[PDB]
């Protein structure tokens, strides 16, 4: 709510990720900005330590929900923008079907007049020669449907939804998102009503670059359930 | 939609000093090499100087190391060519170049070296 104010413009985003998965370490840097007021990220990640053992897609959810656009008639229910500038604490397990799982713990912050998010990740269970281990998803994202809901207890939100990778077979594999967050600061934040948001992502490469990378442009948008004839 | 003016050019005497100057608009400074050229009348255009996307390299062409320093002001967006001793060889157009998709030039900026 007082946060919100800090979203007006455009915000510059710096996203930190260590990641060990099945024991292979690897970090991401990226950068880029964020204009909540049309809900859209543009972003370029960079994997710092050479080569990504795993395949791009699989980081995307995990690399700022804050960004998202909320229509007025919603503008009550962002939890993510009202527990700022302090930020929250994002917590995942995600479930790849048949494979292993990624467990991260975030930190959505300002640090100054950037947005940041610092995360580490931690996969086990992995197959070595699995659709992720073995390089085997597609280059390009999916549009889904990310449900919220309040968690009065925690004093924040929590969240569920599947994310669908287009694997090269033709095939498509589900990874179960289950997410989890928590104000840092003692501020008062809005707990909002059951809800979802809207996803559409498009990746990219920049053609100029010779490291391992990957160009996000992504649009979010708040929605809201409408009841049926059953109330 | 991406653009490059130069600007700066005149005439200056042997051993002179001159620093051009290249705005640009449609894309980030800070993001692509940048470069300079020169064209001496009816003579191929002929590469100067650059810098990299990064900015931390800088590379010159033989006759002009250690005279000219290119550099630039990524807030804003502007190029720049210092140019110190000045032969009469150096009389020339010097435009500023990009590549943004496609290679882009601007419309150059007469530098004339006589007394």
């Amino acid at each position: 709510s007082k946060g919100e104010e800090l979203f007006t413009g455009v915000v510059p985003i710096l996203v930190e990720l260590d990641g060990d998965v099945n024991g292979h370490k690897f970090s991401v840097s990226g950068e880029g900005e964020g204009d909540a007021t049309y809900g859209k990220l543009t972003l370029k990640f960079i994997c710092t330590t050479g080569k990504l053992p795993v395949p791009w897609p699989t980081l995307v959810t995990t690399l700022v929900q804050c960004f998202s656009r909320y229509p007025d008639h919603m503008k009550q229910h962002d939890f993510f923008k009202s527990a700022m500038p302090e930020g929250y604490v994002q917590e995942r397990t995600i479930f790849f079907k048949d494979d292993g799982n990624y467990k991260t713990r975030a930190e959505v912050k300002f640090e100054g007049d950037t947005l940041v998010n610092r995360i580490e990740l931690k996969g086990i269970d992995f197959k070595e020669d699995g659709n992720i281990l073995g390089h085997k998803l597609e280059y390009n994202y999916n549009s889904h449907n990310v449900y919220i809901m309040a968690d009065k207890q925690k004093n924040g939100i929590k969240v569920n939804f599947k994310i669908r990778h287009n694997i090269e077979d033709g095939s498509v594999q589900l990874a179960d998102h289950y997410q989890q967050n928590t104000p840092i600061g003692d501020g008062p934040v809005l707990l909002p009503d059951n809800h979802y948001l809207s996803t559409q992502s498009a990746l990219s490469k920049d053609p100029n670059e010779k490291r391992d990378h990957m160009v996000l442009l992504e649009f979010v948008t708040a929605a809201g359930i409408t009841l049926g004839m059953d109330e | 939609q991406v653009q490059l003016v130069e600007s700066g050019g005149a005439l200056v005497q042997p051993g002179g000093s001159l620093r051009l100057s290249c705005a640009a608009s449609g894309f980030p400074v800070n993001r692509y090499s940048m470069r300079w050229y020169r064209q001496a009348p009816g003579k191929e255009r002929e590469w100067v100087a650059g810098m990299s996307s990064a900015g931390d390299r800088s590379s010159y062409e033989d006759s002009v190391k250690g005279r000219f320093t290119i550099s630039r002001d990524d807030a804003r967006n502007t190029v720049y060519l210092q140019m110190n001793s000045l032969k009469p060889e150096d009389t020339a157009v010097y435009y500023c170049n990009v590549n943004v998709g496609f290679e882009y030039w601007g419309q150059g900026t007469q530098v004339t070296v006589s007394s």
